[PDB]
């Protein structure tokens, strides 16, 4: 995913490998010029999920799923059953611990397992 | 049948103790230390509501008391709810400032008998 | 720095306890004449007159006139009934109160460190009325943003600073060793004054290695569990110890263990 123009004729160069040279080289078919490569890099692409361009807004691809909700747990500050539970790591602890967030709009209370 | 004895999940750190988190835990022990009020609330609810130790409120209070006892072992706060406060105390207590209500349970009868014997 | 001499630590601690008590004011005991008189005398007579002054029913205004008008065993006590003189300190948000060398039952940690009897001090964090600290005085809740987040008060930072920096009394600086399970429920903690011979970390590593425990509460519990009153007995090496396997039963998907802390003993060991 990289390209450069040789100074001799200002044309694109294609990478190639030589067994005897054992070094990356760039030469073009337009003119006869071989130049030494830099950093030994022939491809560098950041992985992205922007494949369905101009299509993720109409059809809901569900890129960010919604957190599950449960009604078995009962809140402490208020007597509301609906709550949001998820797993996340602590500040310094290891593993996944279950958390809870109250769904009452007037409560705004969160507690651990 | 007895209640479940399974405790909370232990919390394990990724690094050794630097003598600071222990101080944080020691200071935070005072905060949210509701060990002494759960028993009083359970006694008040048992004296007020008939058929005590049968409703779900008593089970919740017992679970909270067990968690509070386990707080000294594992860092799991009791999280005492606000709506569970009794806001009323029977005769056989030293909370003179708090409102006092006449109890008609077995404890009330025993306290009345003791008062009559003393007088 | 005002004294700038070789004044003994015990007399200075007793004087501080007197000042903290409602007996003598700060300036009434900071004069040059009083320290000059109390510098060179008999130690036992000085302790006797100091405790007699402490036992005064009313407030003393002139200590100089009062003191003018007035005029080994620790190891045996520990081996007999575990009797030690432990200093007790009360830390309040406003000031600090020193009760003094009150007699109390000795624990295991002082059996092998009986020489530093005065280095051990009990520190309890109480309110101004010497009562328990209310929950509203530490980490008062406040609603900031979408969720409520507790806000630490200045008393929280003061307690943290006291625990970290330590308490300095005379030519000593006490350090945090550990706290027992009973002391955890009463907001009490042990403090040991560091010395050139044995320091707080030396005692901490002598008790055991606690880096294996990765739980904050479990590590503190294991470090403070070895502070209960006990009677000294003979010493047994680590050559004759059994490893009897235990029994475990798993029913209904629940782990039930019969042997939690049970053990086995012989008749000769019981007789000894
Ligand atoms: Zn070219
Ligand atoms: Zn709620």
């Amino acid at each position: 995913s990289t390209m450069k123009f040789c100074r001799e004729c200002n044309n694109i160069l294609y990478p190639k490998e030589d067994k005897e040279q054992k070094i990356l080289l760039y030469a073009c078919r337009n003119c006869d010029h071989q130049e030494v490569a830099d950093n030994s890099c022939v491809y560098r692409n950041e992985v992205h999920h922007s494949v369905s361009e101009r299509t993720q807004i109409l059809t809901d691809v569900a890129s960010d799923p919604t957190l599950p909700r449960t009604k078995a747990v009962r809140c402490s500050k208020c007597q509301h059953r609906e709550a949001v539970f998820f797993q996340a790591t602590a500040r310094g602890e290891e593993g996944m611990t279950l958390f809870f967030v109250c769904c009452n709009p007037n409560c705004g209370h969160r507690w651990r397992e | 049948p007895p209640m479940d004895y399974a405790g909370s999940r232990p919390r394990l750190m990724d690094h050794d103790v630097t003598l600071e988190e222990i101080h944080k835990f020691f200071v935070d022990y005072m905060i949210s230390d509701t060990l002494g009020v759960i028993s009083t609330a359970h006694l008040v609810h048992a004296d007020r509501d008939p058929e005590k130790a049968r409703s779900q409120k008593c089970l919740e209070l017992a679970n909270l008391h067990s968690r509070a006892v386990d707080f000294a072992k594992t860092g799991a706060p009791a999280e005492m709810p606000y709506a569970l406060k009794p806001r009323e105390f029977p005769d056989f207590l030293e909370r003179f400032e708090k409102p006092t209500y006449i109890s008609e349970s077995v404890f009330g009868k025993l306290y009345r008998a003791v008062k009559s014997s003393l007088a | 720095a005002i004294l700038g001499l070789e004044f003994p630590y015990e007399i200075l601690f007793q004087l501080n306890a007197l000042v903290h008590a409602q007996k003598i004011s700060l300036f009434a005991a900071s004069d040059m004449e009083l320290i000059k008189i109390l510098r060179g005398m008999s130690l036992e007579t000085a302790l006797v007159i100091l405790k007699k002054l402490h036992q005064q029913s009313s407030i003393c205004y002139d200590p100089v006139f009062f003191v003018k008008t007035q005029m080994a065993s620790a190891y045996k006590r520990l081996t007999e009934q575990n009797i030690m003189s432990c200093q007790r300190a009360y830390v309040t948000p406003s000031k600090i109160y020193l009760l003094g060398p009150e007699l109390e039952t000795a624990n295991y940690v002082v059996k092998n460190f009986a020489e530093h009897v005065s280095d051990f001090m009990r520190v309890t964090f109480v309110e101004e009325d010497w009562s328990k600290l209310p929950a509203n005085a530490l980490s008062v809740n406040s609603k900031e943003g979408y969720f409520v987040k507790p806000s630490r008060t200045n008393i929280y930072n003061r307690v943290l600073s006291i625990l970290g920096e330590g308490i300095t009394v005379g030519p000593k600086r006490f350090e945090f060793l550990a706290f027992s399970a009973s002391q955890l429920r009463g907001n009490s903690v042990w403090m040991f004054a560091s010395n050139e011979k044995v320091k707080a970390e030396d005692i901490r590593e002598w008790m055991g290695c606690f880096r294996k425990i990765r739980s904050i509460s479990k590590c503190a519990a294991r470090m403070g569990q070895l502070f209960s009153a006990s009677r000294q007995t003979l010493i047994v090496r680590a050559q004759d110890v059994e490893q009897i396997p235990d029994i475990e039963v798993t029913t209904d998907g629940a782990d039930y263990c019969f042997s939690d802390g049970i053990g086995k003993i012989s008749l000769a060991f019981a007789k000894q």
